[PDB]
């Protein structure tokens, strides 16, 4: 009777049929694999909206400790969850040829290696009964062990500016959350795939909502357009300074100088910097002049980079806790653990301790 | 193997209409972006139109926009090209094809049908 997804054959149409049937009451879906059966209570994520170039994208949550979640666009679907400590993504595109493109893309780093356990890290999933690829499974923890690439990091990934003077606006919980747009611009000459950008956006918004019950204060609305801007060199600081300047000469962006902006690319910057941000540059009461802007990679192997940079924009410092999203080297963790950072972030979104969690 | 078979070609006078059909088998048609291309004698292969898996998105060469309509029936595994307001320069063999990628205009294809001839005469 209960709906299920067979991970040995999961396709775009499987994911779309199951997730489109999720009502406001939620729905139990069993994830099945060889000797694996996880019952997941799936709900629509109504906190976040996403428009990419070509599609509206909807998000879905489980309520489990292994944070099962889904992404559903018109063109693609993602299932992500943790299993035995490691994050696993199932990525399924609707058009067979773009699925073929995506599979080739993700298979390419493993071409050199002939690892005996390759399928643990990367596997093409074939249509149920030459078969076609209908999804790919990626375990980035096992992939990192196999590929053994040099680590990218965040050292010196922000620009700090003289601290704002204090100037009595604080209020209780608003009757509705404030809508904050996160306007993402695909860097000129960059190829971004929708599963990769959407995952970063989901992780970014969710890193904020997990703090001080902030969905009462903010609902993020992501929008992705193309920009003619590209960073003039590999310098990240220079790149951001030029990006912020490019927002001021975009006649389309007039009227939205009080929103949050990211320049996104697939790759990284010089010294293997993953992103860049203006530090403590967004406050709900004062946001202006495109100051809440930053840059972020979108590659699947670096989850949470845009969350990390959004943390900086909202005032979060690096921490010494290697389990924190805000650690200065890349950890793959996705949650704020610093109480000081949590208080700073929430205060910039209008929360005060009197309001509770 | 992939099999594609075009039909519906013929000779018309300028201003005429034709409807091309392409019967597909050997692959899961309903999952694939599909393409019409055409080739005039001694000329390069010219992209005509794309349609995505479910028919919700269509794309056209500038020279055929407003005159040609691509469509598909995923239950009958058939691709269509409705050709109105035909002109002499539409004369060519027309092929339905699986493009290697979804980007437009495609120039690289995985398989093609054997083709159907479309001729539009001229008298000026
Ligand atoms: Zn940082």
């Amino acid at each position: 009777v209960t709906a299920s997804i067979d991970l040995q054959s999961v396709s775009y149409t499987d994911l779309a049929t199951q997730l489109n049937d999720v009502s406001d009451f939620g729905k139990m879906i069993i994830l099945k694999d060889n000797g694996f059966n996880r019952q997941v209570h799936v709900s629509m994520d109504k906190r976040t909206k996403i428009q990419l170039d070509n599609e509206n994208v909807r998000l879905f949550n489980g309520r489990d400790k292994d944070s099962t979640s889904f992404i559903l666009g018109d063109e693609f679907a993602v299932l992500r969850f943790y299993r035995n400590g490691e994050s696993i993504s199932y990525i399924a595109y609707k058009e067979a040829q773009m699925m073929n493109e995506i599979a080739e893309f993700y298979a390419a780093p493993f071409k050199k290696t002939r690892a005996i356990n390759e399928k643990e890290a990367f596997e093409c999933i074939y249509d149920s009964r030459g078969k076609d690829i209908v999804s790919v499974k990626i375990n980035i923890d096992k992939a990192k062990k196999i590929l053994n690439l040099p680590e990218c990091d965040y050292i010196n990934d922000y620009i700090k500016t003289p601290q704002v003077p204090h100037g009595s606006q604080t209020r209780a919980v608003p009757s509705e959350p404030k809508t904050v747009y996160v306007i993402c611009l695909r860097e000129n000459g960059s190829t971004i795939y929708p599963n990769e950008v959407s995952a970063q956006m989901q992780d970014a918004a969710n890193s904020v909502y997990a703090v001080h019950g902030l969905k009462r204060y903010v609902n993020f609305h992501f929008v992705l357009y193309t920009t003619e801007y590209s960073c003039p060199s590999g310098d990240a600081k220079e790149g951001l300074e030029g990006f912020t300047a490019s927002l001021k000469s975009n006649p389309k962006a007039e009227g939205y100088d009080d929103q949050i902006y990211f320049l996104i690319r697939w790759g990284t910057w010089d010294n293997k910097i993953l992103g860049m941000s203006w530090f403590n540059s967004y406050n709900v009461n004062t946001a202006s002049d495109f100051e809440a802007s930053g840059m972020s990679t979108t590659q699947l192997m670096y989850p949470g980079v845009m969350a990390h940079e959004l943390g900086h924009i909202l005032g979060a410092e690096h921490t010494d806790n290697s389990k924190d999203l805000m650690y200065a080297t890349f950890t793959g963790y996705l949650s704020h653990l610093s109480e000081k950072n949590m208080d700073i972030i929430a205060k910039n979104l209008g929360w005060e301790a009197a309001d509770g969690d | 193997q992939v099999q594609l078979q075009e039909s519906g070609g013929g000779l018309v006078q300028p201003g005429g209409s034709l409807r091309l059909s392409c019967a597909a088998s050997g692959f899961t048609f309903s999952r694939y972006t599909m393409t019409w291309v055409r080739q005039a004698p001694g000329k390069g292969l010219e992209w005509v139109s794309n349609i995505n898996s479910d028919g919700g998105r269509t794309y056209y060469a500038d020279s055929v926009k407003g005159r040609f309509t691509i469509s598909r029936d995923n239950t009958k595994n058939t691709l269509y090209l409705q050709m109105n307001s035909l002109k002499p320069e539409d004369t060519a063999v027309y092929y339905c094809a699986i493009p290697k990628r979804t980007y437009v205009p495609p120039s690289q294809f995985d398989d093609r049908g054997q083709g159907t001839q479309v001729t539009v005469s001229s008298h000026h």
